[PDB]
């Protein structure tokens, strides 16, 4: 028979299994993602208006609860240019919220560049990427400002025609309209070129005050959710 | 300008090395009779983890064990009796290393964070609770190993090194010369010098009392991943990207060996020796681990049965049992 | 006979293997190459057992319709037909509980993942065994064996008919009304809220949602048409076999022989259905292939 | 070690061509994708085109589209690039990177201000 | 900028008076210790479960 040490190890033991399925059970009942985009993309913005410490942080986490349901989401602090080796920890999120400049011109395409690093990635080729085209206002504006033009930087934009499925929003430019649009396609042409079904884009437009997108994400993360349990059951 | 100088020097370098390489190491131990097929089998199994377990480090003791996984709980786990003995807390979830102190009485995690945290196993109380946090660092910890229990030498993501004091708690001695982000360290038996590789293909060696470089390895090809030292402190093998592990010797400054193979392209997580050195293990991209000779550069054993990919490999001080962590969540013992 | 009587049979043996080495195949991908142990796993090892329990039992079937008589004995015919009702009910549970399982986990994930483990699920299918066992062993340790000279039937009390019909209208019961009403129930809720889900979250970039949608939309169907027309008709000829005795034809035998094969069919269909055709033994096979 | 010498770059007048050659040592050219990119004076890093190893999938940016054509040579493991129709715009230093892992697709970390598998560029004007 | 190139070539001057040994030399080292351990090693010569806590 085992001894009175043996017998309390084996308490210990399963006092510590007891507390890890406390934790375990919280840790299920909560969802991550990962914050990606450009110095410019504004995440600062969206880090804050959440409505629910050391100087070299690398990591920063904002813990935000929509419909009951608990999100935390992290974003890459002090950590340099290479990102090839850290990003692989993000292997098993529920989502990567990548945002994008939309009135940046200069930078767009390199943003595209980027974009190809999360989509043709071999680790987070099984990961769903959500798009933040943010300041949407500024795009407005620089685009009836016509001082700038797109052509300048994207040729096809000269050839290119406003979609038959397109939703245009009431009191907006055609031309505003149009670039959207256009950038829009441009990242899923990007997106579907190695998507093959294993993971999708969820593209949203992003002005410089909105409340509900991230309410848009979570219902993002519910489709993500049956996305995981119909491939579990045997269905999709 | 200088970049002629380096370019000449690195010459003369290279030109030094290839006189003072007189034979390579498969042809003068080539007269030895090989090992053949080793089939390790599986004594122990462990479960328990949640998110996919990063690394591990066993103890003097050769009885226990600390495992790490990404859910922010650091496990001790029995080798004998597959208990768990304690449960750490973590502040962070997104963690990448673990070091167990020599004496049993520290331990120490880190990651993505910028903050090295060391948590004592001695407490009054029984519990475990936060005995020191060291930041400092610009980029994200991949390895740490102690060398005694008031020092620990710590590898960050900011291409630098630090050695801190456990009392202190500042930097002693900082090493800049790498290029890449340190991904592994190993340190030798006397506890005097180390080798650590980065991502700029290359492997640098220091001193822990001289806080200078003394040889540089570059060798492979692509990013190496991990790095592990010889039983006897004077070689050590590495292992990238590119599918390849290579063995270098800190008093020959030249390759050894390179273990590779046709159907094998994916890159090495994890490297260790056993006692002896003979066999040399390696975790791979293909969910699977291979033991090769060190000696003759032969496929000796294939330890598969893992559902991901590996993660972390560890040999005990003995050499009786080798432990695989797996990004599955669950740790493997085999002998 | 005609050679009808030497066609059938045989055929159904070859069909029977068929069925089986779907069978032996999946029990590979439960037993030897799985992917990850999980309540999934679990349910389709029990249902692959239970549908090779099941399809042994067809060579007793084919031996009774090729010879004119039974020479195993009553006591192994009651074996059989207490094992043949043993398997088909269990599963048809196992069906049923695989359905409710794919509800909790779609349409509750958090909910249903407290108590979503493998030991819950091995209790689930023992409970399921036992329910079975009380459904079938009580029912055929009352009936007598009527042989004549030597056959493979049923004995009722003094009201020969009105216990038949009691027993075929129990069977019916308790093997098509309440496992398809929880299958139409739960499948049309996953449907509900995969359409919810698909025109809530976005519409543009999902690529043909309705192609999306489509898959879990003909495996639905597919479930439902199989279940039907290899379950509904073979009570349905039941009940009317028994309140209306049918006349002496040859036709009636290639008919009942279909009606009782379309359930050895269901049988042969379900690792297809619940096997090859899902994400995660489609993925696996790549691995060594 | 991994070692890139890029040259042919020099002063040319606008509507001109050159033909840009880079030269690798210390791995195997064949087995690894290939990028050129770009480096104003007083802007960042800009990505101009890729290649991959087999080189049927040839990639380049929105900028140069039409004008620039990029080639490999495995027999001597050198990568040709041939500038046509050049622009007062177009004058920056030009570097050529090397994917970090092999047999992969994803050109992470190419545009990077450090990066070891990388060469010191050549100016074109 | 060129304090790095100055620091890499102190670096490299320092690394070249290095002295080196031959790889014959090594290679018998590395060989005679692998012979020497190779009984105390369990994985590499394996023992009965009578002395393995892992039976």
């Amino acid at each position: 028979t085992l001894s009175a040490e043996d017998k309390a190890a084996v308490e210990r033991s399963k006092m510590i299994e007891k507390q890890l399925q406390k934790d375990k059970q919280v840790y299920r009942a909560t969802h991550r993602l990962l914050l990606l985009g450009a110095d410019n993309s504004g995440k600062s913005t969206i880090v804050k208006q959440m409505r629910i410490r050391v100087k070299t942080s690398g990591i920063f986490e904002t813990k935000f609860q929509v419909d009951k349901v608990n999100f935390h989401m992290f974003d890459v602090g002090a950590q340099r240019d290479e990102r090839r080796k850290w990003i692989q920890c993000f292997n098993d999120v529920t989502a990567i919220i990548f945002v994008v400049d939309s009135s940046d011109y200069n930078r767009l395409q390199e943003a595209l560049n980027d974009f190809k690093s999360i989509w043709n990635n071999r680790w987070l080729r099984t990961i769903s990427v959500i798009l933040f085209l943010n300041k949407q206002d500024l795009l407005a504006e620089k685009v009836l400002a016509g001082k700038s033009k797109i052509e300048d930087y994207f040729p096809e934009f000269a050839r290119y025609t406003t979609p038959e499925d397109a939703t245009p929003e009431p009191g907006e430019d055609p031309r505003v309209t149009r670039a959207k649009y256009f950038i829009r396609d441009e990242f899923l042409r990007i997106s579907t070129a190695s998507g093959d079904g294993r993971h999708y884009c969820y593209p949203h437009f992003t002005c410089s005050v909105d409340t509900e997108n991230a309410r848009r994400i979570f219902n993002d993360v519910t489709d993500i959710i049956i996305k995981m349990n119909l491939r579990d059951c045997g269905l999709f | 300008q200088l970049r002629q100088e380096a370019e000449q020097l690195k010459n003369q370098i290279r030109d030094a090395r290839k006189a003072c390489a007189d034979a390579t190491l498969s042809q003068i131990t080539n007269n030895i009779d090989p090992v053949g097929r080793i089939q390790m089998r599986t004594r122990r199994t462990l479960r328990g983890h949640l998110a996919k377990i990063y690394a591990m480090h066993w103890g003097t003791d050769s009885r226990l064990l600390v495992s790490a996984s990404q859910d922010g709980k650091l496990i001790i786990w029995d080798s004998y009796t597959t208990n768990k003995v304690h449960a750490i807390p973590l502040r962070s979830s997104w963690v990448m290393t673990c070091a167990y102190a020599p004496s049993g009485n520290y331990v120490a995690c880190g990651g993505l964070d910028n903050i090295c945290s060391i948590y004592n196993l001695k407490t009054r109380e029984g519990n475990v609770r936060v005995s020191r946090e060291l930041a400092g660092h610009t980029g994200y910890l991949s390895c740490c190993r102690f060398l005694d229990d008031n020092q620990i030498v710590t590898s960050s993501g900011d291409t630098t090194c630090a050695l801190w004091d456990i009392e202190t708690g500042q930097q002693t001695t900082t090493f800049t010369g790498h290029t890449g982000d340190v991904m592994s360290l190993s340190l030798a038996p006397d506890t005097r010098l180390f080798v650590s590789g980065a991502c700029d293909a290359s492997a640098k060696l220091w001193d822990v009392r001289e806080g200078m470089c003394r040889q540089t390895f570059t060798g492979h090809e692509s990013d190496i991943n991990a790095i592990c030292f010889f039983p006897n402190g004077n070689a050590f093998a590495t292992g990238s990207d590119d599918a390849t592990c290579r063995l270098f010797d800190l008093r020959a400054d030249q390759e050894l060996m390179t273990y590779s193979h046709d159907n094998i392209i994916c890159g090495i997580t994890s490297v260790s020796f056993s006692k002896s050195g003979r066999l040399l293990l390696a975790g791979y991209d293909d969910f699977n681990c291979n033991v090769w000779d060190a000696l003759k550069a032969d496929r000796a054993g294939v330890l598969a049965g893992h559902d991901n990919r590996v993660s972390c490999l560890g040999v005990t001080d003995d050499g009786m049992a080798v432990a695989t962590g797996s990004w599955d969540s669950f740790l493997k013992i085999w002998n | 006979l005609a050679v009808s009587g030497v066609l059938i049979p045989l055929v159904y043996l070859v069909v029977c293997v068929v069925g089986l080495l779907g069978n032996s195949l999946v029990i590979y991908v439960v037993l030897r190459h799985t992917a990850s142990p999980s309540v999934t796993n679990v349910y389709i090892l029990n249902l692959a057992l239970a549908d090779e329990l099941f399809m042994l039992g067809l060579p007793f079937l084919a031996a009774q319709n090729a010879l004119s008589y039974w020479p195993f004995g009553s006591l192994m015919c009651r074996l059989v037909m207490a094992v043949d009702g043993i398997n088909q009910f269990t599963s048809i549970f196992c069906l049923t509980v695989m359905s409710v399982d794919r509800y909790l986990a779609v349409v509750h994930p958090t909910r249903s993942a407290r108590w979503r483990t493998a030991p819950v699920a091995r209790t689930v299918s023992a409970a399921v065994w036992v329910a079975s066992a009380v459904v079938v062993l009580p029912v055929v340790v009352f009936s007598g064996v009527p042989r004549g000279m030597s056959t493979c039937h049923m004995q009722w009390p003094e009201p020969a008919a009105a216990w038949r019909a009691g027993f075929i209208i129990y069977t019916a019961a308790l093997g098509f009304f309440g496992p398809l009403l929880v299958i139409c129930l739960c499948y049309l809720l996953i449907v509900v809220k995969v359409r919810s889900a698909g025109r809530r979250v976005w519409a543009p970039s999902c690529q043909r949602r309705r192609r999306s949608e489509r898959r879990v939309t003909r495996m639905v169907v597919a479930v439902v048409a199989l279940f039907v027309l290899c379950w509904m008709p073979f009570y349905v000829l039941n009940i009317v076999n028994v309140v209306c005795p049918l006349p002496e034809e040859p036709a009636f035998f290639g008919l009942y022989f279909l009606v009782v094969a379309l359930p050895y069919a269901n049988s042969c269909a379900n690792p297809i259905l619940y096997g090859f055709l899902s994400y995660r033994f489609k993925q696996g096979f790549r691995r060594v292939l | 070690q991994v070692q890139l010498q890029e040259s042919g770059g020099g002063l040319v007048q606008p509507g001109g061509s050159l033909r840009l050659s880079c030269a690798a040592s210390g791995f195997t050219f064949s087995n690894y994708k290939m990028n050129w990119v770009r480096q104003a004076p007083g802007k960042g890093l800009e990505w101009v085109s890729d290649i991959s190893q087999s080189g049927a999938s040839i990639s380049y940016t929105g900028s140069v589209k039409g004008r620039f054509t990029i080639s490999r040579d495995n027999a001597k493991n050198t990568l040709y690039l041939q500038m046509n129709s050049l622009k007062p715009e177009d004058t920056a230093v030009y570097y050529c990177a090397r994917c970090p892992a092999p047999f992969t697709r994803d050109c992470f970390d190419v545009t990077s201000t450090t990066y070891a598998y990388r060469g010191q560029g050549t100016q074109v004007t | 900028s060129i304090a790095q190139a100055r620091k890499l070539v102190e670096q490299l001057k320092m690394e070249a008076n290095i002295d080196r040994i031959k790889v014959s030399k090594a290679a018998a080292d590395l060989m005679a210790y692998c012979e020497a351990h190779a009984k105390e090693d369990p994985l590499l010569t394996p023992v009965p479960a009578s002395e393995n806590p892992f039976r």
